[PDB]
């Protein structure tokens, strides 16, 4: 899972 | 002075890392689509370009010396093409988790690589790619390394956990660990590149950029005008600027001297990612990388 700053 | 001119900007996926080539006239972008494009700038045809992979390639650099470029991945790899035959150097897992920047080092024949896996690694293509250091401290994903131009025994990493750490290449804790207080984290740390002032800088989410001297670990200024997450903050090599890219769809050109705005440009490619500088200031030249392409910029 991709907690954050994905983008 | 400042004189800005638009050298050649193309439309693209979202560029996520980028990179001026030292002696031809090419700029390396490697897209979220997992694709990367090298580009003669000057004619603006491609020199060559490569379906990496499927995943985003969130970075990537030139290593001229060797007609390289290395760039890492979302799928963990790190890998290496040389660009005048496209031949595939090396492929190999460099971490378990998303790579989020490399660095070169000016002289040695060492990359580092950091990660969403809370570390720096650092690898030798002497030495078949080998690992030869991993930096542990880091509490959070490692959004930027760099080393110092000026000591590159030396570099610093930037982290979501707040900090900057400054590592010498063979020890295993941090010269030092530098507070920010910019408090979503840090995105991008970067080198004064003169003698004369011992300058880091970083960009946050918390919509600030930051100045230090690395020496007594003092904020010399704290930039603000942003409005939205800061990508990267960066010194020019030969011009008094300080240059920064940010979510809200502009660069901004700051004086190095007084730190007030200079220029704020609407690049019109929405969001901005990636900055880089040509590394002797040919033409003044600087090129960042957006949601929806890049540009090429001549400063003067």
């Amino acid at each position: 899972i991709k907690t954050s700053h994905d983008d | 002075k400042l004189d800005i001119k638009k050298t050649f900007s193309n439309r693209s996926d979202r560029v996520k890392g980028i990179d001026f080539h030292p002696t031809e006239p090419w700029v390396l972008t490697t897209l979220y689509s997992g694709r990367v494009e090298i580009w003669n700038y000057e004619t603006q045809v491609e020199v060559r370009s490569i379906q990496v992979t499927e995943t985003p390639v969130r970075a990537g650099k030139f290593i001229a010396r060797k007609n390289w470029i290395i760039v890492g991945s979302d799928d963990f790899r790190i890998r290496v093409f040389n660009y005048n035959t496209g031949e595939k150097v090396v492929d190999f897992e460099a971490h378990p988790d998303y790579i989020r920047s490399i660095a070169v080092h000016p002289t040695k024949p060492y990359v580092l690589s950091g990660s969403d896996d809370l570390t720096v690694k650092l690898w030798n293509w002497e030495n078949n790619w080998a690992l030869e250091q991993t930096f542990e401290g880091h509490e959070h994903f490692v959004m930027c390394v760099a080393f110092n131009p000026k000591d590159p025994s030396t570099f610093a990493s930037g982290c979501l956990d707040r900090t900057v750490k400054v590592w010498s290449l063979g020890q295993s804790t941090p010269n030092f660990t530098l507070t920010t207080g910019q408090e979503r984290g840090v995105n991008y740390v970067d080198y004064y590149p003169l003698p004369d002032k011992p300058y880091m800088i970083t960009a946050s989410d918390d919509l600030t950029i930051k100045i230090w001297d690395y020496q007594t670990k003092s904020c010399v200024a704290t930039l603000e005008g942003h409005m939205s997450n800061v990508s990267f903050a960066v010194f020019h090599p030969t011009l008094p600027i300080i240059i920064s890219g940010s979510e809200d769809g502009t660069l901004k050109i700051w004086n190095s001297s007084t730190y007030k705005v200079e220029k704020t440009l609407n690049v019109g490619l929405e969001r901005s990612w990636c900055i880089a500088t040509h590394p002797t200031g040919r033409k003044n030249y600087i090129a960042s990388g957006f949601d929806n392409g890049f540009t090429v910029l001549s400063l003067g």
